[PDB]
């Protein structure tokens, strides 16, 4: 009983939903930071014929 | 897919090299910008002077 008051159920569920939430911001984070469009930055304008002729 | 990749990389490779070699060009071209004004001016300092005698 001590170790249930001290640890308690709402207790748990504080701790996961904050890893939760945690883990929710790293990912959007490191997925920001992760985002192709800059090294690839400009597109083809003829949208990949160009590259499709050369493969 | 790995070979479309490479080749859009390459194509980015080569518009640089495209952009590097315009600029090249470019300096050349005030290069003999300046060397084409030189020798006008000599060239004009010459045919003043032989105003000057005749």
């Amino acid at each position: 009983g001590e170790k249930i008051k001290t640890v308690s159920p709402e207790r748990t569920e504080r701790v996961m939903d904050s890893v939760m939430e945690q883990r929710d911001q790293i990912e959007m984070m490191t997925e920001a930071l992760s985002d192709p469009s800059l090294s690839e930055g400009i597109l083809d304008f003829e949208d990949d014929a160009a590259i499709d002729e050369q493969l | 897919a790995g070979a479309r990749q490479a080749l859009k990389r390459r194509a980015v490779f080569m518009k640089r090299l495209n952009t590097v070699h315009n600029t090249a060009m470019n300096l050349q071209a005030q290069i003999d910008s300046i060397q084409t004004a030189t020798s006008t001016a000599e060239t004009v300092k010459a045919m003043e002077l032989g105003t000057k005698v005749v």
